């Protein structure tokens, strides 16, 4: 398909410190629902 | 008619007709309003009994077309009101009787149209305020009405839908070879499906 | 005020029976039903309201117990405040127990080497009564000998199990060891007892219910603190039927259970019975706001 | 604005059914997992992204004081693309997005932390 | 797990009439039968309540009941679907169990 | 092409030693191949979110695919039974076909152990087991055989169970521009693959496809609605037999296109073209005047070049008829054969705006198919009518012009 899609659904930051992985910004807070459809 | 008659398959469908492709027996088992995409695993887990009313019936033309005519009366005799049985409980007996056949109680407004062209029909049986019920029943083979009064003298009026050229000699004799659990050779089926019937019950006796 | 717990053992020593009992409010009876533990289980807990646990219910299992030592050594062993080594009374392999304990203090001497070593011999219930502290005995002189070669020279032992309160007793003293400004708690505590003429004050946790401090630090139980604590869990579980929490509990006018603040809850013990309650009451809310 | 609909809208703790925590163990990988393509599909969603891992020493790269204390503590650095892309697509997708953008995004961001955190 | 006739039905059906039920309602026939009001419909809305009329079309489904397959054997069953799946792998792996977990569910 | 399974593994979790390759073929290939299960066993055994879930990640140079199953009940021990078919295969590859297979591998050993425990029993450890309430290793090294030989299995593992598998190629989804005034050309043989199991439409289509029928004339030559039609000829070009092409008339643009030159670099297409183009016998359509023994392939090229973007198909066909009348040309074949092999195309045309009393419909759909910029095409098929009329009802509608593209 020549027609550009880029699949793209949503961004994670996960830092891992040594207290534990964690995840500090993620920026579509939308649900399944809405970003698959 | 137990078909309807697409003109091709690859014609789209009409409308919304796809709805009204239900048997008119188990079409009372279905809510108002409530789709069909519900009852859908209820089918499978929870199977349905056959409902006691119906919501169809023959109009008037079909009952000068193809069906006939006969009569009882009945009334119980001196020998059972020795015991607590009037006239009521013969027809509630009677009414139980015609079920665990297959009929079904028919309330609507065609049953009304077909009572007026001929006062209150009458669903379930309530012995305390009413004294005279009239109750039709329906079966694809026959079609009961039962009348009675104060009287009880019980009247049955039965229209028989006459059979079609007997369908049942059209058929070709056909038996199977059948397998059971503890059998280890196919053997012959000692029936044949095709030719084997509910049969019209003699209701008078 | 991140305080990083390691929670380790061997297979089934039953150190998510402890962190579900003592923080997410699971029954004895509810601990069946839970699985085993895959690599590390990372629980961020709030205690008071400025303490914050990072908990690791490490998995115990040879797979995941040999990855420990070996790849991520430089990541579970690192600014590590307290362990929590648990062992199974009901095991058969002792000897590899002990070395592991072994490998997890040569570790934490390595990298973290001002930690405090606390080991709770669990599964003390299916031993008969007869023989449980000779046997709790037996085990700890030889973990002292361990935990005097590599570093650590005090390691603090517990006999606990999840059907007495004895857990209770190790999970407080446990957590009070990393619970700053105990001394101004301990003084205001004493001012208070002084004040309100008590028997014994006793400043809890609200939501974990274990033992903050103590007024004293007629002969009484010296296992009153967990028996007090075991009784106030089933009470908020009993409290929790009426679709409510528990908030005060007078006894003989004697003693009161009172919610002392959003994050602890005070049992005082006092000596004279014909206080009315409205004046200790009223002397309880005057000290809400003293101790935040 | 349309992803903060009401009909639009998840929680923080959730990101696709899962929660902050397991999404951050999971897509935390190991040493030899790590500074190298993390190309990772559950069902019909790839977890794609370069993580960035510190050395046996604290180099990031070879050529208020909470901020400094997380600089000196952190360990690890990810930032992960959530994709859908068709069956029939994936291998196309999948790896001009990692080409193109999560690459030279991600060895900007090392950079970076390497010279000044 | 009880026998109830047509008329049966009839008859429990005629003894709820003018009486209001409700949802998950136990109702007793002669002491040893078992109902259980698992649904009241009015207006397409599944109400929580409902008041049982002359003219309401109660129906009884059956919990334990009499169940018969009929599996057509034929050249299809091993025919393989467009995922690569045959009918019969389908069959025997994939609806058989799911409804045998539905009925003890 | 099927990339081939490099390692097939069968994991499972272990109450005390932990998570473990408990079979493994090839036999020690991936220590071998520096594959280290200390790394990723946290995917193949994972916890209860990812399970019942088709993993696949990137290790290094390999690409593992797995569906992890967990079984919960309490006759297990610690409550849970986890176990993993992982398969390896190279990274540069598509492992788009082989994942349904694994998927229905996973949920098949599922059923099979919540139904009588085949693969926590053939441990024949009761350290799996609460104690108080076939070989797998010859089932991987046949999968990985047949796999590998024959891309299908039907493994048998007990009386009633048989690992049966297939493995198909991926397609791709057909388009969702085709239209009404496309019609269908057939690179295979539709008569013979014709077997019961069709749909009826697809049927009642294939006689009526020959490369000169549009759609709408399909669908009202066989009693078809043009919906279904359309998903029919979706279906056939989803199997790569149909392609679509234009409506053939006199009054076209035809122009070359870019591959005119593989007229000359293919070494077997001018040769048909020679018999193709050709009437069988000497018709009598290339001896009518133009007002009142096979072609050279030189005549074909000089012919094929001819055409321009302007130059109508009559302007053409009157300015060369000479040539096709000696050589006893087909000028429909000629053309069909040119698009067939895409040495020329059709620049469409365009009415972009600027007689008998057409019904209120006809209007309707005349204006709806203005306002969209519809084709010559579409607006014929729709009204039934050739250009002319369609032109003259245009120019009575309002003033337009024609764009050739
Ligand atoms: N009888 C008894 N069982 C215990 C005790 N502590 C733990 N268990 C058992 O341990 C099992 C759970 O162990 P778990 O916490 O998952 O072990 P871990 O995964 O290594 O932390 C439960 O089934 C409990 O029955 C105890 O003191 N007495
Ligand atoms: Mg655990």
């Amino acid at each position: 398909e020549c027609l550009p899609n880029s699949c793209l659904l949503g961004v994670h930051l996960v830092i891992s410190t040594h207290s534990g992985p964690q995840i500090v910004y993620h920026y579509p807070p939308s649900n399944t629902a809405f970003l698959t459809n | 008619e137990t078909w309807v008659d697409i003109k091709s398959p690859s014609i789209p469908v009409s409308s919304e007709f796809a709805n009204e492709l239900l048997p008119i027996r188990w079409k009372d088992v279905w809510p108002k309003y409530v789709a069909r995409k519900y009852s859908k695993w209820r089918s499978f887990t929870t199977p349905a009994e056959l409902p006691i009313t119906i919501s169809d019936f023959p109009s008037k033309d079909d009952f000068d077309r193809n069906f006939i005519f006969r009569n009882h009366s009945v009334t119980l005799n001196t020998d059972q009101e020795q015991y607590n049985q009037t006239y009521k409980d013969l027809l509630r007996d009677m009414i139980y009787m015609r079920l665990l056949t297959g009929f079904q109680i028919c309330v609507g407004r065609q049953v009304e149209k077909i009572e007026l062209s001929r006062t209150v029909v009458n669903k379930y049986l309530d012995f305390n305020q009413n004294d005279a019920f009239k109750l039709y029943l329906m079966i694809d083979s026959e079609i009961h009405r039962i009348t009675c009064s104060s009287s009880g003298i019980i009247d049955v009026e039965r229209y028989l839908r006459k059979d079609e050229a007997n369908l049942f000699d059209q058929v070709p004799s056909y038996i199977p070879l059948v397998k059971t659990r503890y059998e280890s050779s196919f053997r012959d089926a000692m029936i044949d499906p095709l030719h084997v019937k509910r049969e019209s019950l003699n209701w008078n006796q | 005020n991140r305080k990083k717990l390691l929670l380790m053992g061997r297979s089934g020593s039953g150190k998510s029976s402890m962190r579900s009992i003592i923080f997410s409010n699971y029954s004895a009876f509810d601990t069946r039903r839970l699985g085993a533990t895959i690599d590390v289980e990372h629980s961020h807990l709030r205690f008071l309201g400025n303490m914050t646990l990072n908990l690791w219910d490490c998995g115990g299992q040879d797979v995941f117990m040999e990855n420990y030592f070996t790849k991520q050594k430089d990541h579970i062993f690192q600014m590590v405040q307290v362990l929590i080594h648990v062992f199974d009374v009901e095991s058969t392999e002792v000897l590899k127990d002990i070395e592991i304990f072994a490998k997890a203090l040569k570790q934490l001497r390595k990298y973290s080497p001002d930690a405090k070593i606390f080991v709770l011999l669990h599964k003390m219930d299916l031993v008969q009564l007869d023989k449980r502290e000779e046997l709790f005995q037996i085990m700890m002189k030889n973990l002292s000998e361990t935990s005097s070669e590599f570093g650590f020279p005090n390691l603090i032992g517990f006999p606990t199990s999840i059907w007495d309160e004895s857990l209770y007793k190790a999970w407080s003293q446990i957590v009070c060891s990393l619970i700053p400004n105990m001394s101004n708690h301990q003084s205001n505590l004493k001012k208070f007892k002084e004040i309100m003429n008590a028997l014994e004050i006793i400043l809890f946790e609200r939501t974990t219910f274990l033992v903050i401090c103590s007024s004293n630090g007629v002969l009484l139980d010296p296992k009153r603190f967990e028996k007090i604590s075991n009784i106030m869990k089933n009470f908020k579980q009993s409290c929790t039927k009426l679709k409510s929490g528990f908030k005060t509990l007078i006894l003989n006018n004697n003693i009161y259970v009172s919610e002392l603040s959003s994050n602890m809850v005070c049992f005082i013990v006092l000596k004279d019975m014909n206080i009315p309650q409205e004046l200790v009451l009223e002397n309880i809310k005057k000290a809400k706001e003293f101790f935040q | 604005e349309i992803f903060f609909e009401e009909e639009n809208f998840q929680d923080i703790n959730k990101i696709l059914e899962f929660d902050n925590d397991f999404v951050a163990e999971f897509c935390s990988p190991e040493r030899e997992m790590c500074n190298t393509r993390f190309e990772f599909t559950v069902d019909n969603f790839c977890f794609l992204g370069l993580p960035i891992h510190v050395d046996s020493q604290g180099r990031w790269r070879k050529s208020e004081r909470e901020k400094e204390d997380l600089g000196k503590n952190m360990n690890m650095f990810h930032v992960c693309f959530v994709m859908n892309p068709h069956l029939i697509e994936y291998n196309k997708r999948i790896d001009d997005m990692y080409q193109f953008v999560v690459t030279r995004l991600s060895l900007l961001l090392r950079y970076v932390q390497s010279k000044t955190s | 797990d009880c026998l109830l006739n047509r008329g049966d039905m009839w008859v429990l059906s005629s003894k709820l009439v003018d009486t209001c039920v409700f949802m998950d309602q136990r109702l007793a026939f002669l002491d040893s039968i078992r109902g259980t009001i698992k649904g009241i419909y009015r207006n397409g809305k599944k109400i929580v309540s409902g008041y049982i009329g002359e003219q309401t079309r109660i129906i009884f489904r059956s919990e334990s009941a009499r169940l018969i397959f009929l599996i057509q054997i034929t050249d299809e069953m091993w025919n393989f679907e467009e995922t690569g799946e045959q009918l019969f792998q389908k069959m025997v792996n994939s609806f058989f169990p799911k409804i045998f977990k539905k009925w003890k569910d | 092409g099927f990339v081939p399974i490099h390692t097939i593994f069968y994991s499972v979790f272990h109450p005390t030693e932990g998570s473990k390759i408990k079979y493994e073929f090839p036999p020690n290939n991936l220590k071998n191949h520096g594959i280290n299960f200390n790394t990723f066993k946290n995917y193949i055994i994972p916890k209860p979110i990812l399970c019942h879930k088709l993993i696949t990640f990137k290790y290094g140079t390999y690409r593992i695919v797995c569906y992890p199953v967990t079984i919960n009940s309490p006759i297990y021990a610690r409550n849970f039974f986890s176990f993993n078919f992982v398969f390896v295969f190279p990274y540069d590859c598509e492992t788009s076909p082989y994942e349904p297979a694994i998927t229905r591998l996973g949920k098949m050993f599922k059923v099979l152990e919540e139904q009588n425990q085949l693969l926590s029993k053939s441990e024949r450890d009761p350290v799996f087991f609460d104690l108080k309430v076939f070989s797998i290793q010859d089932l991987l090294m046949r999968i990985f055989q047949d796999l590998n030989n024959y891309s299908e299995c039907l493994i048998p593992i007990d009386e009633g169970n048989a690992v049966d598998i297939k493995i198909f190629p991926l397609l791709r989804p057909p388009t969702t521009c085709v239209s009404l005034e496309d019609v269908p050309l057939s690179s295979v043989n539709l008569k013979k693959i014709i077997d019961v199991n069709w749909d009826p439409t697809m049927m009642s289509i294939v006689p009526y496809i020959d490369g000169l029928n549009s759609i709408a004339k399909i669908s009202k030559l066989s009693n078809s609605d043009p919906g279904l039609v359309i998903e029919c000829i979706r279906h056939l070009i989803y199997y790569k037999c149909v392609t679509l092409s234009d409506i053939f008339q006199f009054s076209n643009i035809y122009a070359p296109s870019s591959l005119i030159r593989n007229f000359l670099t293919d070494p077997l297409m001018a040769s048909d073209c020679q018999s193709y183009v050709t009437f069988p016998e000497v018709s009598k359509i290339s001896n009518l005047p133009l007002n009142k023994f096979l072609p050279t392939r030189s005549c074909l090229f000089d012919l094929y070049r001819s055409l321009s973007q302007g130059q109508t198909l009559k302007t053409w066909y009157e300015s060369k008829y000479m040539i096709l009348k000696e050589n006893n040309i087909d000028i429909r074949r000629f053309i069909t054969f040119g698009l067939e092999k895409r040495i020329i195309y059709r620049c469409y045309s365009f009415p972009v705006m600027i007689m008998p009393k057409l019904s209120d419909e006809e209007e309707g759909i005349l204006e709806e198919s203005i306002r969209n910029a519809e084709t010559f095409d579409k607006i014929c098929v729709l009204l039934s009518k050739p250009k002319l009329e369609v032109e003259s009802y245009l120019n009575e509608l309002g003033e337009f012009k024609v764009i050739n593209s």
